């Protein structure tokens, strides 16, 4: 078959083939065009993706996620220890290298970052075969512009493991960059700004783009900024809700908040293309029915603070790459979170009004750049 | 009686239908739980027979929480009175298994 891109991300992988003049965003067998970056190891089986997901409340101290994370880093890392304080899964010391220890068919085993990452990049492979009914070994894979030489390689290895002739190793901010055409773009040397919100972190890259090369002028960004806070500032507005309306505490009942959380995910999204968004979830805590609606303006109210603080890193990134924001030809949005009207209108507002690049899912622009390089490749 | 409420409705049938196949599994699992409990099993090997069924009691309870998100993405206006009691119904029947699931790990890796 042809060369594949795929998008290698933290929480979620995604797959595309450019055919027919056009880029395609493979989905899954489970119908979905992002796969989960999971790996689960059971008595019986090695669940990845969906599968590995689904089981996630099930089977928490055997079920890996986030290997990106602790690819190509040391044990003793600021990010590996920091990181190793939410997980469920146990990280290991093996000779300054990290492990992820668990237990897989009654047996106690260890798996390095890139070998539980090979596993996710054979499902993306086997994805790509489904859709296509052909083979597949030619692939482009992404990784962050901030990655270094062992970043790179073990990502280069969990391909390798996986089987695939990994044709290039390009970042995300270029692939985005390449889903918008901004190399074809004629005139003198295009300064594009990468505003990448999604996937439970946050990066800001400049880029330089003159007659087809790239090249990388600045990094910046929150690593554990995302939708998951988002999400939480909208759970804390209504646990404290049910308590004036009905003088109850929610918070301990973890059942109730999982069904409070997953209605916010979802309300969330609604209030992109809608005003207004309506929960209603029967028998909440102790047989009360919670009725209720949040509006836009309120979720922005709520997240004021946050969405301000994505402005930051977009300064920063200015400064470090020693440009004025008027001197910035392009922006280019990525990750499901762009998503959100007050994050454009205040990166907008900021560039004194400059249209965004935003036509793309957001979820599948790297992915789609990807998948171009792939075929511009062979 | 809208013809709008009959979309609403189905859903709720489906919703059933798949809480009816999850409650077949609990009892199931009720029937190894008891068969353990007034069995031939000496009482050390017990303990490790109870506790095996761990992994499908938290299946069962995982499934009915599925369950319960999907129920709680519906909006059922005022006027959809037969579809908001089916919905008060399924998610009380759903509430009184995860009772019944609890009550299953309560007795089991002790
Ligand atoms: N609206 C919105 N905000 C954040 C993430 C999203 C992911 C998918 C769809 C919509 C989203």
């Amino acid at each position: 078959g042809p060369a594949v891109g795929i998008d290698l991300g933290t929480t979620y992988s995604c797959v595309g083939v450019f055919q027919h003049g056009k880029v395609e965003i493979i989905a899954n067998d489970q119908g979905n065009r992002t796969t989960p970056s999971y790996v689960a190891f059971t008595d019986t089986e090695r669940l990845i993706g969906d599968a590995a997901k689904n089981q996630v409340a099930m089977n928490p101290t055997n079920t890996v996620f986030d290997a990106k994370r602790l690819i190509g880093r040391r044990f003793d890392d600021a990010v590996v220890q920091s990181d190793m304080k939410h997980w469920p899964f146990m990280v290991v010391n093996d000779a300054g290298r990290p492990k992820v220890q668990v237990e897989y068919k009654g047996e106690t085993k260890s798996f390095y970052p890139e070998e539980v990452s090979s596993m996710v990049l054979t499902k993306m492979k086997e994805i790509a075969e489904a859709y296509l009914g052909k083979t597949v070994t030619n692939a482009v894979v992404t990784v962050p512009a901030y990655f270094n030489d062992s970043q790179r390689q073990a990502t280069k290895d969990a391909g390798t493991i996986a089987g695939l002739n990994v044709l290039r190793i390009i970042n995300e901010p270029t692939a985005a960059a390449i889903a918008y055409g901004l190399d074809k773009k004629v005139g003198a040397e295009r300064n594009v700004l990468i505003f990448d919100l999604g996937g439970g972190t946050f990066d800001v890259s400049i880029l330089t783009i003159e007659d087809g090369i790239f090249e990388v002028k600045s990094t910046a960004g929150d690593t554990h900024l995302g939708g998951e806070d988002f999400d939480n500032r909208m759970v804390n507005h209504f646990i404290a809700e049910f308590k004036r309306k009905h003088k109850k505490d929610i918070s301990e009942n973890k059942r109730a908040v999982r069904r409070l959380r997953t209605a916010c995910e979802r309300a969330k999204r609604t209030l992109s293309s809608s005003t207004q968004a309506s929960i209603e979830i029967d028998s909440l805590y102790e047989g009360i029915d919670f009725y209720t609606s949040i509006t836009r303006a309120r979720f922005e109210e709520l997240n004021a603070d946050l969405f301000r603080g994505t402005l930051d890193p977009v300064e920063k990134a200015l400064r470090d790459a020693k440009l004025d924001k008027s001197q910035i030809h392009d922006i280019v949005l990525v990750g499901g979170s762009t998503r959100i009207p007050k994050i454009q209108k205040l990166l907008q507002d900021f560039f004194n009004g400059k249209e965004l690049n935003k036509s793309i899912n957001p979820d599948e622009a790297v992915a789609y750049g990807a998948a171009v390089q792939a075929a511009i490749l062979s | 009686n809208s013809p709008q409420e009959e979309v609403e409705l189905k859903k709720l049938k489906h919703l059933e239908k798949s809480v009816e196949k999850i409650a077949d599994q609990l009892e199931e699992l009720n029937k190894e739980l008891t068969g353990i409990q007034q069995g031939f099993l000496p009482k050390d090997l017990q303990a490790e027979a109870l506790c095996k069924l761990d992994r499908r009691v938290k299946a069962t309870i995982e499934q009915f929480m599925k369950i319960l998100e999907e129920i709680d993405t519906l909006i059922l206006p005022e006027n959809f009175k037969d579809s908001r009691l089916k919905r008060k119904g399924l998610v009380k029947k759903v509430q009184a298994f995860l009772a019944e699931c609890d009550t299953v790990e309560q007795n089991i890796c002790q």
